RNA sequence: ACGGGGAAUCAGGGUUCGAUUCCGGAGAGGGAGCCUGAGAAACGGCUACCACAUCCAAGGAAGGCAGCAGGCGCGCAAAUUACCCACUCCCGACCCGGGGAGGUAGUGACGAAAAAUAACAAUACAGGACUCUUUCGAGGCCCUGUAAUUGGAAUGAGUCCACUUUAAAUCCUUUAACGAGGAUCCAUUGGAGGGCAAGUCUGGUGCCAGCAGCCGCGGUAAUUCCAGCUCCAAUAGCGUAUAUUAAAGUUGCUGCAGUUAAAAAGCUCGUAGUUGGAUCU
RNA sequence: CGCAAGACGGACCAGAGCGAAAGCAUUUGCCAAGAAUGUUUUCAUUAAUCAAGAACGAAAGUCGGAGGUUCGAAGACGAUC
RNA sequence: CGGGAAACCAAAGUCUUUGGGUUCCGGGGGGAGUAUGGUUGCAAAGCUGAAACUUAAAGGAAUUGACGGAAGGGCACCACC
């Protein structure tokens, strides 16, 4: 996987975590 | 046995490593 | 900025003698710089010397005999007493039998050999064979 | 992964028996058997340098 | 590995080179390292020329040229074959083709 | 470069003790956390039930099965894989009773071709698996 | 994490360790408070509470081994419920008494030192050794040894005597009597592809069983597994698992590295820090 | 032929210049700054690097207000596959 | 000169003949710039930043070959025209 590509998932899997935490 | 026919035939095989100290004993006292 | 200058003296001495140069322009001159070369020129290594006098910080020309392999500076300067100067000559000198560490003790600015001739240890100079 | 087989090899070997020999020297004496045989003889060595465990 | 001293650009001494446009594709390449060809051609073709010469209602009309600055992206360049892939000692040399 | 003064003593120590924790052996031995880690918690062998038999593949190069057992430790109740070392051997084991396991020799790294296995057995029932492999010992009644 | 003296390699520098016999400190199941006394916040002193725990006729009474031994438990992990004040010292009203301090002991391979398991033939042999006259021929002149034909000499391991030793004693030492020819009075532990010393010999197994720290070996002619023989490494000692040191100039003070292998902050000011030009007899 | 909007500043334009970097290109004017050079001017170590702190920092992105030509993530279609 | 594994670099030289001053910073490859804590931000996110576990290599430079829906020049009715 691109390096890039595997930052845009690793910070969208964030952006979820970070939603389900309140 | 030829150690030095030894060592150009098979070096490159499962017994290359004894092969290369047979090769070894005949030239040296290795 | 320009800190030690015994350093860049020593450090152009070696520049010098590593091209084959025959004289090096060494600027700016001090007392320190004046006593190494002149321990250097009594074991024969570096020949006689011109101090050029500027009104503001002497220059000197030195006559370069192909003798010298190295000369360097030894930064800081470590005080060494005359039980750790072994030490000191086998870190440094290519062998035993030549090589000079050249250390300032209150007796002056001498070699490690008339420093233990005269039982004195002092903060090491540097260093030349 | 089965298990069953287990020491099968050790198993199905044919067990032969140790044949009995004179019992070797010990101490000073086998060193000194050592170094008579290495070194002290010198009838087996020509020059091509062969082990001495060499069965070919 | 470095392949080229330069980066395949003509930047020294400064941080940024305004892009344009590669005449064939559009692409946005720097100024600097994109392959600039300047043609200056008749615009009357060779082939043209004699018959256009003839139906000229001026004698000696001598007919303009065209000026135009090609500017080229490293692909388009080289699939133009403008430039071509050179060995490693030849790269280096930066004299123009005689022609 | 590095500084070189009289009085620079205080930044060569801290760095040199700050640069040390990038050390893959220092910090390990020095953190602690992989001391908590250790299922032996720092002893070299240690004593523990067997639960059952297992047979785990080796590694894709070459074919064989590795007859493990998977035993609980006394001390402090953890689960451990450990290989039964030569042939017949796991015979020599019955499910729960008491084994000596050490180490595999490469200080909690899997050793060869056995894939996730850092523990031997050593003893079974009081009585070392080589004395029972070489028949110098029998299982006690 | 009790501190230190100090302990584990020597290049130089260092890195780890120090519960442990000497010195200092602390504690006596956990806290706390006291009496006596010169000296204790004492525990082989007391008084409470907390946690455990002993006898009881159930009213009550009595506890503190991190002292020597011994138990249980915990564990990978550690000894005899022995003898004695003869020594070293200590205590007392004391030359006289006492001391599990301390000294002495049938199964302690923690570890360290010394050191057995053998030393000397006629003989055929593969031999060679000072000018060997002969490939068919002096070879205890010098040495090695396949040995189902040899031979005497030496001695301690052991068993016993004499009580040397010692506070009755064991032990070493000493003297006697037996005590060695498969001197059966029988040395083991790990290996034999390489690293790394030493068999691509034989049989079995056939990617199985297993070996293998690592690289690799094993899929019917395995130099590597299971064995036989032979070989070699150390040797009364070897293997293994862990922690640790050197190897590691892979923590670099000596002495590393930072373009592309891991790496110089996006850039510039800036306080502390570090470093700082010549010049005095 | 004109008119109006925003955007941009071609060619000249270079292994050329300037800036701490990001970056900076139509004319003219104003404002403050800057390097180098020249100096037989002045001060006379006032310096170098810098934990802590601080200024600036492409593009994209966010919140308000204008503007909204062109291009254009998203999206809507059309396409050999 | 010199240095580097070389590519290459008048610096990436003046390095086992190793010390001019000073800041930042790396310690096999993954897990992972992840989790968590703190801190900044409206948000997007930024800064600081592990471990368990896993692995015998990953990687750098270059050399030969092979391959290229890469270029140049040639050739063949087992190619085409």
């Amino acid at each position: 996987m691109r390096a890039k590509w595997r930052k845009k998932r690793m910070r969208r899997l964030k952006r979820k975590r970070r939603k389900m935490r309140q | 046995t030829d150690p030095i026919d030894d060592f150009q035939v098979n070096w490159n095989t499962k017994h290359g490593s004894g092969v290369t100290r047979e090769l070894m004993r005949e030239l040296n006292g290795g | 900025v320009r800190m030690n200058v015994l350093a860049d003296a020593l450090k152009s001495i070696n520049n010098a003698e590593k091209r084959g140069k025959r004289q090096v322009l060494i600027r700016p001159c001090s007392k320190v710089i004046v006593r190494f070369l002149t321990v250097m020129m009594k074991h024969g290594y570096i020949g006689e010397f011109e101090i050029i006098d500027d009104h503001r910080a002497g220059k000197i020309v030195v006559n370069l005999t192909g003798r010298l392999n190295k000369c360097g500076v030894i930064s800081p300067r470590f005080d060494v007493q005359l039980k750790d100067l072994e030490k000191w000559q086998n870190n440094l000198l290519p062998s035993r039998q030549f090589g000079f560490i050249v250390l300032t003790t209150s007796a002056g600015i001498m070699d490690h050999e008339e420093a233990r001739r005269k039982h004195t240890g002092g903060k090491i100079l540097g260093f030349f064979f | 992964g089965s298990l069953a087989r287990a020491g099968k090899v050790r198993g199905q070997t044919p067990k032969v028996a140790k044949q009995e020999k004179k019992k070797k020297k010990t101490g000073r004496a086998k060193r000194r058997m050592q170094y008579n045989r290495r070194f002290v003889n010198v009838v087996p060595t020509f020059g091509k340098k062969k082990g001495p465990n060499a069965n070919s | 590995t470095k392949k080229r001293r330069n980066n395949g650009r003509a930047k020294k001494g400064r941080g940024h080179v305004q892009p344009i446009r590669c005449t064939n594709c559009a692409r946005c390449v720097p100024k600097d390292k994109a392959i600039k060809k300047f043609v200056i051609r008749n615009i009357v073709e060779a082939a043209a020329v004699r018959d256009i010469s003839e139906a000229s209602v001026f004698d000696a009309y001598v007919l303009p040229k065209l000026y135009v600055k090609l500017h080229y992206c490293v692909s388009c360049v080289i699939h133009s074959k403008v430039v071509r892939n050179r060995s490693r000692e030849a790269r280096k040399d930066r004299t123009p083709p005689p022609r | 470069g590095k500084c070189r003064g009289l009085r620079t003593a205080r930044k060569l120590r801290s760095h040199r003790r700050d640069q040390k924790w990038h050390d893959k052996q220092y910090k390990k031995a020095h953190l602690g956390t992989a001391l908590k880690a250790n299922p032996f918690g720092g002893a070299s062998h240690a004593k523990g039930i067997v639960l059952e038999k297992v047979g785990v593949e080796a590694k894709q190069p070459n074919s064989a099965i590795r007859k493990c057992v998977r035993v609980q430790l006394i001390k402090n109740g953890k689960k451990i894989t450990a290989f039964v070392p030569n042939d017949g051997c796991l015979n020599f084991i019955e499910e729960n009773d008491e084994v000596l396991v050490a180490g595999f020799g490469r200080k909690g790294h899997a050793v060869g071709d056995i894939p996730g296995v850092r523990f031997k057995v050593v003893k079974v029932a009081n009585v070392s698996l080589l004395a029972l492999y070489k028949g110098k010992k029998e299982r006690p009644r």
